[PDB]
């Protein structure tokens, strides 16, 4: 439970260093870019 | 990475009615000024056209805010 709660907002440093707080949607947008789909796609289709 | 700071962010900025998105970094609001920088190290840069991109209007982007975008053309011309 702690792990999931943490990762939900903690992001990339969660298991590496100091905790940070990143807005959920911002984190997701990045991970999409991490695959190879332009970041803006997520925001436009955020609802879907 | 370690010692950090609190900043306000934005999914995108609106300029000339168009939705501008960051390239490799994130938009960051400092003590009354917007910049763009990499997530892993706070080093703020001026927001310029060539360091961002534009796609779609300021219509469907949630949390989009108003801002300006620097264009070298102005001082160059
Ligand atoms: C980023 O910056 C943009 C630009 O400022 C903001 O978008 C604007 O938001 C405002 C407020 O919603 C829109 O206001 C427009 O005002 C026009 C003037 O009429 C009003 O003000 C006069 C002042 O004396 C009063 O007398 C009058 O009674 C009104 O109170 C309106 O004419 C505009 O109406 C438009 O939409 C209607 C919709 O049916 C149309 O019928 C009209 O013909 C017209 O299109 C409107 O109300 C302003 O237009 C917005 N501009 C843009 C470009 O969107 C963003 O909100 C801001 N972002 C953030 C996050 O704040
Ligand atoms: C948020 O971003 C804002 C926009 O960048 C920041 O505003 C800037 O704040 C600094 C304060 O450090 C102002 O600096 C001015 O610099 C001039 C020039 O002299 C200084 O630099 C020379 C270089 O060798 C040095 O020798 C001198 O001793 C000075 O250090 C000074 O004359 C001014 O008094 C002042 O120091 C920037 O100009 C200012 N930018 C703008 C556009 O106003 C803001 O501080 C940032 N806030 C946070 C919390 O980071
Ligand atoms: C980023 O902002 C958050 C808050 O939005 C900061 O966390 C909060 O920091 C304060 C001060 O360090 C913590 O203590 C508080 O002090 C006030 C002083 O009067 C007191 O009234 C409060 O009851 C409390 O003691 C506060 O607990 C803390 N809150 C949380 C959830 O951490 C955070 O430190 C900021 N980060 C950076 C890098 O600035």
């Amino acid at each position: 439970a702690a792990l999931v709660s943490g990762t939900a907002t903690a992001g990339w440093t969660f298991g590496a260093g100091a905790a940070l707080q990143i807005p959920f949607a911002m984190q997701m947008a990045y991970r999409f870019n991490g695959i190879g789909v332009t970041q803006n796609v997520l925001y436009e289709n955020q609802k879907q | 990475p370690s010692q950090e700071r609190n900043f306000t962010t934005a999914p995108a900025i609106c300029h000339e009615g168009k939705a501008y998105f960051p390239r490799e970094g994130v938009f960051v609001f400092n003590g009354t000024s917007w910049f763009i920088t990499q997530r892993n190290f706070f080093s703020p840069q001026i927001i310029t056209t060539d360091n961002t991109f534009v796609s779609g209007n300021c219509d469907v982007v949630i949390g989009i805010i108003n801002n300006t975008v620097y264009d070298p053309l102005q001082p160059e011309l």
